[PDB]
């Protein structure tokens, strides 16, 4: 068999966790190459809806290999209890960690990161994919200071330009008003989330800081007021992304959407074509210190025992193993 | 303080994805 397995890897360190997975730093033994490894437990895969998101995450990961600002896939494999995605390791850490250390970013830095995120999102949208979980934790910095979006498990695939979907999902701080109101929605919810993230970068706090029922109420009702020290163009771009009407929000018009972003005065100094080729030097260079650059990862993770949690045999033996037939994959472009 | 990883309002969720 062509496929790799767990025994082809050395487990080095735990580097992250979210609601659905554990992420480890790993070494591919035969090549001495370092990767990240996303680990999902099969017991969490209950229904067809859970199989759906795993398969969607795999498929988006595959497509990610074609764009500079999305994390690509090296290989996929499984054991009795788990599913594994081996993906490229990005050792500058995430923007959550960056914001905790920096507190607030100059407009130029936010402009650079948001333009690269915009290009990543547009690539997904052009291909019929809504991202649906943009947040500080899901934006990674590479060694050179360019970003990559990761975590495709919330994605909706298969949407033609005017199509919509209706699943209530996302991260509450970043969830768009149209979702909270229960409307069918499109790519608009990603542009809203970018507005929130940009406000976070430039102001140093969420615009909705404050039970989640109360947060939802605030998102639906508050009109955001921009801190007076930001420039007119920075204020303008934030307000436009944070329009509560998706039909009027910047980036969301079905014909002019992404052009309206590119042409906004906030983004005037961006050469979009050079940027998408990584020919623009980043405004910040990550410090790669500690083994494998691990100092760029929160010590709450890097202090964890480097382990996959022992299985409950009674649970594992009841798992339908046929639903992941053909999960094994290796990227043929190395 | 300002940003809390997995703090209030910062956890991913979905009506179609099993958590925990
Ligand atoms: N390729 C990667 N390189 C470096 N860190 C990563 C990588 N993928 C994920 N991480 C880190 O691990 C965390 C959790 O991974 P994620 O894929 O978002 O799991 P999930 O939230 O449960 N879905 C992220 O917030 C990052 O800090
Ligand atoms: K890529
Ligand atoms: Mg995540
Ligand atoms: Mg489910």
């Amino acid at each position: 068999s062509f496929s790799l397995g767990l025994q082809d890897f050395d487990l080095l360190r735990v580097i992250g966790r979210g609601s659905y997975a554990k992420v480890l730093l790993v070494r591919l033994k035969k090549t001495d190459r370092i990767y990240a490894m996303k680990v999902v437990k099969k017991e969490l895969v209950n229904d067809d809806e859970d199989i759906d998101w795993v398969q969607t995450e795999k498929h988006v990961f595959e497509q990610a290999s074609n764009h500079p600002f999305l994390v690509g896939l090296h290989s996929c494999f499984q054991t009795e209890s788990r599913l594994f995605f081996v993906i490229e390791y990005v050792n500058g850490g995430d923007l959550m960690f960056h914001m905790q250390r920096q507190r607030k970013l100059p407009e130029e830095h936010a402009r650079f990161y948001s333009a690269e995120i915009s290009l990543a999102l547009n690539y997904l949208h052009e291909r019929g994919i809504i991202y649906r979980d943009l947040k500080l934790d899901n934006v990674l910095l590479d060694s050179e200071g360019h970003i990559k979006l990761t975590d495709y498990g919330m994605c909706k695939e298969g949407l033609r330009p005017g199509d919509t979907t209706s699943t209530f999902c996302g991260t509450p701080n970043y969830i768009a008003p149209e979702i909270l109101r229960g409307e069918d929605y499109g790519f608009s919810v990603d542009w809203w989330a970018l507005g929130v993230l940009m406000f976070e970068m430039m102001a140093g706090r969420s615009p909705f800081d404050i039970t989640e029922d109360y947060l939802f109420q605030v998102i639906l009702e508050k009109q955001i007021r921009i801190p007076r020290s930001l420039s007119v163009k920075a204020a303008s771009v934030l307000k436009s992304f944070l329009n509560k009407d998706p039909k009027e929000r910047l980036g969301c018009h079905p014909q002019t959407g992404f052009a309206d972003i590119q042409g906004h005065p906030f983004f005037r100094n961006v050469d979009w074509d050079m940027m998408e080729q990584k020919q623009v030097v980043p405004p910040f260079k990550p410090n790669i210190s500690g083994e494998f650059g691990l100092d760029n990862f929160d010590s709450q993770f890097t202090n964890e025992p480097v382990q996959l949690t022992p299985d409950d045999d009674d649970i594992v033996r009841k798992i339908d193993q046929s639903e992941f037939e053909g999960f094994e994959y290796i990227n043929p472009l190395l | 303080l300002a940003f809390q990883r997995e703090g209030f309002g910062r956890q991913s969720m979905s009506e179609k994805r099993t958590k925990q």
